[PDB]
């Protein structure tokens, strides 16, 4: 049910400079993601379960045949469950004890909020107790002169873990739970390595509540963008909204798509649920059932760890 | 009905310090009727200033209870600074009204039938015609001289928009607009050609939508920023008159009235024909009536949503008219090249570009007949709402700041990427589509080779119809770059930056009447490059050693003729371009190539000059605790002592805050009014908490009441109670009250702090990128940064020793030829200073200049001397960065910043010690290896505890590295107990200021190569 | 000085006899201005007892019920089974904060003994039956606020915001 | 299937190493070594994957097709790689020792923290399932060493106390067990505490000032002065080649790796740096 | 059937004797497994009432107190003062959860009368003063955990774990 992802080395998830609340003296061409997309995760598991007879043109049609419903992404350091949190061009990794008294804090007045968030992201964040943003600058060398080759330099800014840190997802299948368990996978970007392992793990799901947390990018159907933005605070409490890319298909080697998304770590309300489930049609109704099956619309209550999708 | 507000503005004479009870409404009106009141402009006077309940309501209108005929003047933020005006007033009693007739040199040669042309032309030149007869900026109230009169005059006509909106049944509005995110958009850019105009598209799109108001509601309608010294407003109003058709001799009564004060150089609003510098910040507020104009007369509609839909479409209406006039230029000049490419995409992508590349948060609050009127006049505490509505408005900004919806996210791109419906130019994407390289996220429509067979193979992909147009394509587009449609607008706008006079004028003309001016002209404009700024002292020495070192270079267009007309927005260039040296060149090929760069160093060594130094300097600033000062909080007085988050429970932090506003407001009075507040204020949890804690000060209050009898009563049980409820507010809540005159006073000093900072930077060799005024982003040469920072922080606080354009800069004030305009002395100014090699990727230099500063505003703490003991601060740091060598310098060393007149010359005098150390190393008096021998002394001075034994260890290190043995260097001993707290953040910062003195001069001499 | 008391809105008509108050003072915590409810209180950790409606204090952070505070004290038939406390005016998680608080306020609460003999697992439920609150305004919202049928020209406005805002938890036992 | 086997190896520094990093000055070194996630020296995966591929192409150009198709084709960047190196991890670094009360006097010993051994265990527990190179005896010694987390462990039972790098007094206990050593020589491995090991190692790095001299008159040019950090001789790094199960990878395992002993790694090889001997763990303890 | 009981852990010295059935059976909810204190119950809306320390129930979810859960009932001199309850182990949410709970157990929490005399000046308290950890470990951390000094030896870590995790809220008086 629960599948831990243990990175054996620093990872790279190619973000396109969406967020940068950080200095080193870096000036790096590729900023990294702190928590990866589920298309990385579903793409990694489908890179295990791949068959030649399951090759067709559309990726997510093929991808949902290869697996069951994948659930959201967070951190277990053997003793915590750390969860993302976005304030807008900022990110934190917090346990849920600072999430229980959080929908308390949301509706409150002027100075109570700045008392709250500036202790939360700045004194209660476990980001820089965990994450070491590590610049790596690589080159290319011509074999016939042994110098730098001209024009070929890059500066990729990776993601390292100070103490041992594992990723947490949930999958509903049980047949794959053996053949995924204990697999060394090419997880991430520039040829990095992680390790999957499977433990059966009881998890409660499906609680109805107003204020949720998004453990994955909540997708927006890209038709009611005017109907969404005009009351932006009607659907999200705090967080960040951005045009994301769904990634890169393997068999056809192109970019996948681009959608506006409610980024992970955003505190949303219940009013997004009927919004998506009354602004969908039969094409995208059959589309977006697959996106929850690879895990975009993961919603967690701040009462306890209880997951639910939008169409679930 | 409105736009007759001049009598609402001039409800008082502007000679108000020679009228109110002694020291000989002296004049009222000579071009309209008497002032509009039954209770209207009178309540508009009583809600405008905080003096109106400081001394009670009726004492503001009885105008003699504690009167004075010896007149001083104070600063609004800090009233420990007495300013004198004395015997002098604008002149004799029979020439007292010539200056009233000098209103009437244009405003009664043009007919008074319409009121949309008078009320706007009277606002801008109002101070400017009075200061030339030298009235010395008199206070509004003689008993409390803590408001300049124009800041009360412009307030009493600004909130007249609330008075004349409450006269249909009930309306009235505040409307604050903020853009979504500035600096990440500003950072997008690859040449500085984008960086300069991306600052401009912030200001000019926001300048567009605020012409929509002032052409329909008149000026004095935006509090924040003030339209009193806006350099955009002296070009917008300059073309309102030029549209009309008067003589250019007649406008010289207006134009060179403006010229010597605003736009101090010869590069004017009509030398390069645009404003040079983007000036409007991203955060603005409007005070608005409830009216809608149908032609000379106004109706209301009741629904609140009449603006937030119809403001944002005007913000769309700019971006539509910006890009469709931009379609015209590459259609008019389509045969010229590089514009064949821009006209091609604007024929393709007309789905994606109808959305703006920046968005704005428009939050809106209102006012009714309630809480301002009780039967039809004032109620008790009608002044408690105006700050609270500002606290309603900023809370709406505080609420919706937590969701930043990026402007890329508004496009509909799903079907364009699910199915290949992307139009492209150049190569076809093997990966479906290709990311933009100048925003970083968006797909590209330009796909260009880097090389392979450069100029040849670009043609057979569809970018070139000949060879010569590639040179213009290679001009602004470097090869290998791929651009989104939004940057391809901007890189086209950088080539013709004069094109935004469409947007800048608000389409004051037609759409074609604007653009056809610069259809004609071909004035080339230079933006300086990074190798320009790094090699200023190359051009500074080529001027001095003019041609005697330039004979082998008389073929290399460095000593050849300045050719076309080329003249910039950069003032150093703009008065030193015609010396015999062209400066339009991009010196990445002369002395920053590598083929003929060594040969040019063979020239410089036989003539013994200083080499080009490959490092410029980017300087950013920030206002420290600005908005909460404008909300009235006392954090910028005690920055780091008590931050804004401590305003939850002030009844435990009551120690120094109830000392702070206490000793300020009792320092705000003059004479017998000083005692009137110093016992009514203290009895809050001292006496038995009700009335008769302050009845004892009636015994000398009675000394003026039966004087000239006009008082309707013999009982005062109410003027020692409504004064008590005022200080019931501003003690049990630590906020100070925000009045209309509050914002007008600061924003006028912001606008004066703006233009003095534009003159300070090019008294050096500096260039302006963004200058909002409370924010700044400039690019100085590597040498002059420190004494800039020394004298920028001394100018923003307000302190001068050097004479600027025409303005004199005094302690806590600023004097323009008589008139002591105030300053912002207690409001600190952070800095982030990056030394950068010119070959950096400049997108990220603008990234870690904002990202350097935002962590400095939160973590950096230092032990600061408060009343003899060491308390801690958080702001007023000037962060340096060489490349990773980061150095943090505090600027204050006292809480608050200023408390007397002898304290001004020690603001940022920390870096004068740095400067005097730099002054004695480059001569050969203090040795160079001082800085390297320091790291032996650091481990003891850190471990030292009381500074008397530290005095020798400092002086030993100076003496040990000393080339002469009599050169003495005076180091302040209060620079010793300072230690820097920077927790939980991975950068390496030293924990004492002396190491950061040493690491600052490691950077600067590291900057000079 | 001043004080207040708590009323709740279940799926039950168990509010008939709660307090003897209509106004108490002259101004109110919760307001009635033409865009729905204002200053509406949310209290977590208390779940309802539908039949003879009470609220039991559970040990749950996300078990929440919303309520309204108006000046008064219940019936002079309490002080043995309720609770009551005087908070510094900002210990209250109340949605749509509009008016400035009074730096102090005394409020009672309808309390139930835990009844430590049952395996209570609650369940959250949403308000239904537009009629139910359309005449709980006949029950209390006009009894506690005479403003009904006098100010708000859009009755179904407040009906739909009571539809969308209020949802709570039940003991289900 | 998808990294079906892997081979661990050790990276020995025969000469000094300099594998340069993002060359900034945050440690008053102009050319610092490649740092790890904790401040230790490490070798990035690209610097191994490049400089072993760049070695073999210069040595076996008859195998250029296989070395391309295992370690990464560059003329055709479409195809994936099948070989993948991990980040090399500092397993041991030599340090100068002065004996106190020993029966065998030494002059230098290897030094490790437990932090450095936790990552070695993190590798070995992850490659165990490949069943091809298990070597449980290797990680079981790591189990017994990490059983004593918080002491200072030697692995030769004669020492009991010492001064490391002539500035650091340490007090050793043995394992109360023989525990035959992992390393190659007859030299003690002194696994240190996690606090002091970030000083004893950090003293044992080699910080060199260098200059550039005008050949004309033997005096230093202006600005020709910079600091470099080398990693000493006999330093032992640890990294694992991960290989997928194509038969072009097993021929790459067959007579490529088994004819591979000495490798040039890193930079500054004209100063004679980065000569590296590779010892696989399939022929040792 | 099984019953459990809540032991609040402040720095406060009001812990002297409240429990007599300390073990009672053999199983108690919380535990320590060589990496810190497990199953530390958070409770919201409650705070310490320092005078003879107990848990005042307030109406702010921001107010929270952490504690442990042990088998038995305290001293059988109360249940006139304590808030004895029963839950299916589901509505109370702790940290460090290791095993699936028995789906229903009872609870004994020390409860305090509301008794609004003055406003509850709530304050946050993080554990400090290592000496207090050293006397409370002998006080309770061993009288319940007889396991300690038998199985658990990393004593400085269970000191290292509560000083920055265990926090509570107070009334200032
Ligand atoms: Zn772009």
């Amino acid at each position: 049910k629960r599948v831990l992802i243990k990175p054996l080395e620093p990872l790279m998830f190619r973000s396109q400079g969406e967020f940068e609340p950080l200095i080193t003296g870096s000036h790096t061409a590729a900023q990294s993601l702190i928590i990866p997309r589920p298309s990385t995760i579903a793409g990694m598991l489908g890179y295990i379960l791949f068959n030649k007879s399951s090759g067709t043109g559309d990726w997510l049609s093929d991808l949902t045949n290869l697996l069951a419903t994948i659930y959201g992404t967070f951190i277990e350091t053997n003793g915590e469950y750390l969860f993302p949190l976005r304030m807008g061009n900022h990110l934190a990794l917090v346990d849920q004890q600072h999430l229980i008294n959080l929908p308390t804090l949301l509706e409150k007045e002027y100075e109570r909020r700045e008392k709250g968030i500036y202790e939360l992201f700045y004194d209660k964040n476990k980001l820089f107790q965990i994450i070491n943003h590590q610049d790596r600058i690589g080159i290319s060398i011509d074999k016939s002169t042994r110098t730098v080759k001209e024009h070929y330099l890059y500066s990729a800014r990776y993601l390292a873990f100070k103490k041992e840190v594992n990723y947490v997802i949930f999958i509903d299948n049980d047949a794959i739970s053996d053949k995924i368990n204990g697999k060394i996978v090419n997880f991430g970007g520039e040829n990095r390595i992680a390790k999957l392992e499977v433990d059966d793990y009881k998890v409660d799901t499906s609680i109805e509540e107003e204020y949720y947390l998004a453990l994955s990018p909540i997708l927006i159907p890209d038709e009611a963008l005017d109907n969404f933005l005009d009351n932006i605070s009607d659907y999200v409490a705090m967080g960040k909204v951005d045009k994301i890319s769904l990634g890169f298909d393997i068999a056809n080697t192109k970019r996948k798509e681009m959608l506006t998304a409610i980024l992970e770590g955003s505190i949303v309300k219940r009013s997004i649920i009927d919004f998506i489930k009354n602004e969908i049609k039969n094409d995208l109704r059959y589309r977006f059932s697959k996106y929850e099956k690879i895990g975009y619309n993961t919603l967690m209550s701040l009462c306890k760890l209880a997951l639910r999708k939008i169409l679930s | 009905f409105l736009d007759y507000k001049i009598i609402a503005l001039l409800h008082d004479p502007p000679n108000k310090a020679w009228v109110i009870t002694g020291r000989a409404a002296k004049y009222i009106i000579n071009q309209l009727f008497g002032k509009n009141y039954s209770e209207k402009v009178d309540n508009a006077d009583k809600l405008a200033s905080s003096i109106d309940r400081y001394l009670g309501s009726i004492v503001y209108k009885e105008r003699s209870l504690f009167e004075n005929r010896s007149i001083f003047l104070k600063n609004i933020l800090l009233s420990n600074i007495q300013r004198d005006i004395g015997n002098l007033f604008p002149k004799d009693k029979s020439k007292l009204d010539n200056l009233i007739l000098e209103y009437k040199k244009l405003l009664n040669v043009i007919n008074k039938t319409n009121l949309i042309l008078k009320y706007q032309l009277f606002y801008l030149i109002y101070e400017l015609v009075w200061i030339d007869s030298k009235y010395e900026n008199t206070p509004s109230d003689t008993r409390n001289p803590t408001h300049t009169i124009f800041d009360h005059l412009y307030a009493t006509a600004a909130m007249m928009n609330w008075i004349l909106s409450l006269e249909k049944e009930a309306k009235g509005y505040l409307l604050g607009i903020d853009t979504i995110g500035v600096a990440d958009f500003i950072s997008k850019g690859r040449k500085t050609r984008d960086l300069w105009i991306s600052s401009y598209l912030v200001s000019a799109l926001l300048w567009y939508v605020i012409t929509w108001f002032i052409e329909e509601y008149g000026p004095d309608v935006i509090l924040f920023p003030s339209l009193r010294f806006n350099q955009f407003y002296a070009f917008y109003l300059l073309e309102k008159l030029r549209k009309e058709g008067v003589s250019e001799d007649v406008i010289d009564e207006i134009k060179e009235l403006i010229t010597k004060y605003i736009f101090n150089g010869d590069d004017l609003f009509e030398n390069l024909k645009i404003p040079p510098y983007p000036i409007i910040p991203g955060r603005i507020t409007l005070i608005l009536p409830g009216l809608i104009r149908e032609g000379e007369e106004y109706k209301k509609v009741q629904d609140d949503n009449c603006f937030i839909s119809k403001v944002k479409e005007r913000y769309n209406e700019g971006w539509r008219k910006l890009i469709e006039g931009l379609r015209c230029y590459s259609e008019r000049k389509r045969e010229d090249g590089f514009w064949n490419l821009v006209c091609r995409v604007l024929k393709l992508t007309e789905d994606l570009l109808q959305t703006t590349p920046l968005n704005i948060r428009v939050k809106q609050v209102s006012v009714t007949e309630d809480e301002i009127f009780n039967n039809n006049k004032l109620r008790s505490d009608s002044w408690k709402i105006y700050d609270n509505k500002y606290r309603q408005l900023v809370s709406e900004f505080k609420k919706s700041k937590l969701v930043k919806v990026t402007p890329e996210s508004r496009l509909k791109l799903f079907e364009l990427t699910k199915f290949d419906k992307l139009p492209q130019i150049g190569e076809k994407s093997k990966r479906g589509y290709e990311f933009c390289t100048s925003c970083g996220v968006l797909p590209a429509v330009v796909i260009m080779p880097k090389e392979d067979e450069l100029e040849k193979k670009l043609i057979d992909l569809g970018i070139a119809r000949d060879e010569k147009d590639v040179r213009s394509i290679k001009n602004m587009i470097s090869p290998g770059e791929r651009l989104c449609p939004w940057c391809l607008v901007k890189r086209a706008l950088g080539a013709e930056p004069r094109l935004m006079r469409i947007l800048l004028l608000g389409d004051l003309y037609s759409v074609e009447k604007i653009v056809n001016e610069i259809v004609s002209r071909d004035v080339k404009i230079e933006i300086p490059s990074t190798s320009d700024i790094a090699s200023i002292k190359t051009f500074e020495e080529m001027i001095e050693k003019k041609n005697e070192i330039c004979e082998d270079l008389k073929e290399e267009e460095v000593c050849e003729k300045p050719s076309e007309s080329v003249l910039s927005m950069w003032q150093w260039f703009n008065k030193n371009y015609y010396n015999g040296i062209n400066l339009t060149i991009d010196p990445e090929e002369y002395w920053f190539s590598e083929k003929r760069r060594r040969y040019y160093f063979s020239v410089f060594r036989r003539h013994r000059i200083t080499f080009p130094s490959p490092y410029y300097a980017l300087v950013r600033a920030d206002s420290d605790y600005l908005g909460d000062l404008l909300e009235g909080k006392l954090t910028p007085y005690l920055a780091g002592i008590i931050d804004s988050g401590d305003y939850a429970n002030i009844s435990e932090k009551k120690e120094e805050v109830n000392k702070l506003l206490e000793e300020y407001l009792v320092n705000a009075g003059s004479g017998s009014i000083v005692d009137y507040v110093k016992t009514v204020l203290k009895c809050i949890r001292e006496n038995l908490n009700k009335c008769s804690c302050a009845e004892k000060i009636y015994s000398n209050e009675v000394a003026k009441v039966m004087f000239r009898v006009n008082v309707e009563k013999a009982n005062v049980e109410e003027e020692v109670k409504n004064s008590l409820e005022y200080f019931e507010t501003i003690l049990n809540e630590g906020r100070i009250i925000v009045t209309p005159a509050w914002h007008v006073s600061i924003s006028s000093a912001l606008n004066r702090g703006l233009l003095v900072e534009l003159e300070l930077v090019n008294k050096h060799k500096g260039f302006v990128i963004y200058a909002g005024g409370d924010d700044l982003l400039a690019m100085l040469p590597v040498d002059e940064v420190l004494d800039f920072i020394k004298e920028s922080r001394r100018a923003f606080a307000g302190f001068g020793t050097e004479k600027l354009g025409n303005m004199c800069l005094e302690n806590g004030f600023v004097r323009i030829n008589n008139a002591y305009y105030p300053s912002l002395p207690i409001v600190g100014r952070s800095y982030s200073v990056i030394i950068a090699h010119y070959a950096d990727p400049l997108f990220f230099v603008i990234n870690d200049s904002y990202n350097l500063l935002e962590e400095g505003k939160e973590i950096i703490r230092y032990r600061v001397m408060y009343n003899g003991e060491y308390k801690d601060a958080k702001k007023d740091v000037a962060i340096f960065r060489y490349q990773g060598l980061t150095s943090v310098i505090p600027l204050s060393l006292k809480r608050p910043i200023v408390s007397s007149v002898s304290d001004f010359n020690e603001i940022a005098s920390i870096i004068d010690v740095i400067l005097e150390l730099k002054k004695r190393i480059d001569e050969g008096r203090i040795s160079v290896s001082l800085l390297y021998d320091y790291e032996k002394y650091k481990h003891l001075i850190v471990a030292s505890d009381e500074k008397y034994l530290t005095e020798f260890l400092v002086k030993d290190w100076i003496k040990r590295n000393s080339l002469r043995k009599h050169v003495e260097f005076t180091i302040d001993e209060k620079l010793y107990g300072v230690r820097l707290t920077i927790e939980n953040y991975p950068i390496k910062i030293p924990n004492d200021l002396i190491s950061n003195i040493v690491y600052t001069l490691r950077i600067i001499y590291g900057g000079e190569k | 000085s001043t004080q207040r008391e708590y009323v709740f809105i279940p799926i039950t008509n168990s509010i008939t006899i709660d307090v003897k108050i209509t106004i108490g003072g002259s101004d109110h915590i919760t307001n009635i201005d033409e865009r729905g409810i204002h200053n509406v209180l949310v209290i977590t950790g208390y779940a309802v007892d539908e039949k003879n409606g009470r609220l039991v204090p559970t040990l749950d952070p996300c078990d929440y019920v919303k309520g309204i505070l108006v000046a008064g004290t219940p019936q002079q038939a309490q002080s043995n089974d309720f609770l009551t406390l005087k908070l510094p005016a900002n210990k209250l998680y109340l949605i749509r904060k509009k008016g400035n608080i009074s730096d102090d306020l005394k409020i009672y609460i309808p309390y139930s003994s835990p009844d430590a003999r049952n395996s209570m697992k609650t369940k959250p439920v949403s308000i239904s039956d537009d009629t139910i609150v359309n005449n709980i305004i006949k029950e209390v919202f006009d009894k506690i606020y005479n403003i009904t049928q006098k100010e708000k020209v859009k009755i179904e406005k407040v009906k739909e915001d009571i539809k969308e805002l209020f949802s709570y938890y039940a003991l289900e036992q | 299937p998808y990294y079906a086997f892997a081979e661990p190896f050790f990276i020995h520094a025969i000469t000094h190493l300099h594998v340069g990093s993002g060359s900034s000055v945050e440690e008053e070194i102009a050319l610092p070594f490649q740092r790890d996630e904790l401040g230790y020296p490490t070798i990035y995966a690209s610097s191994l994957k490049g400089a072993i591929k760049s070695f073999l192409l210069k040595e076996f150009p008859d195998k250029r097709d296989v070395i391309y198709k295992v370690l990464g084709e560059d003329e055709n960047p479409e195809e994936a790689s099948l070989g993948t190196f991990l980040d090399a991890i500092l397993f041991a670094i030599p340090s100068r020792i002065i004996e106190i009360d020993s029966a065998k006097p030494y002059v230098w010993v290897y030094v490790t923290t437990y932090e450095l051994l936790k990552k070695v265990k993190l590798y070995l527990d992850s490659i165990s399932q490949l069943s091809n190179a298990s070597f449980s005896n290797l990680k079981n010694k790591i189990d017994t060493i990490l059983a004593k987390e918080g002491k200072n462990i030697t692995l030769d039972s004669d020492l009991k106390s010492a001064i490391l790098n002539e500035d650091f007094y340490v007090e050793l206990e043995a394992l109360n067990n023989k525990i035959p050593s992992i390393i190659n020589a007859g030299v003690p491995l002194l696994v240190l505490e996690d606090s002091i090991g970030r000083e004893v190692i950090n003293r044992s790095l080699i910080r060199v000032r260098r200059i550039r001299i005008d050949r004309d008159k033997k005096v230093v040019e202006t600005g020709g002065l910079w600091s470099e950090e080398y990693v000493p001789m006999k330093t032992i790094f640890f990294s694992v080649l991960l290989g997928k199960e194509s038969k072009e990878s097993a021929i790459f395992a067959s007579c490529i790796l088994r004819n591979l002993r000495y490798v040039i790694l890193g930079g500054k090889e004209t100063i004679g740096k980065g000569i590296v001997e590779l010892r696989w763990v399939k022929d040792v303890i």
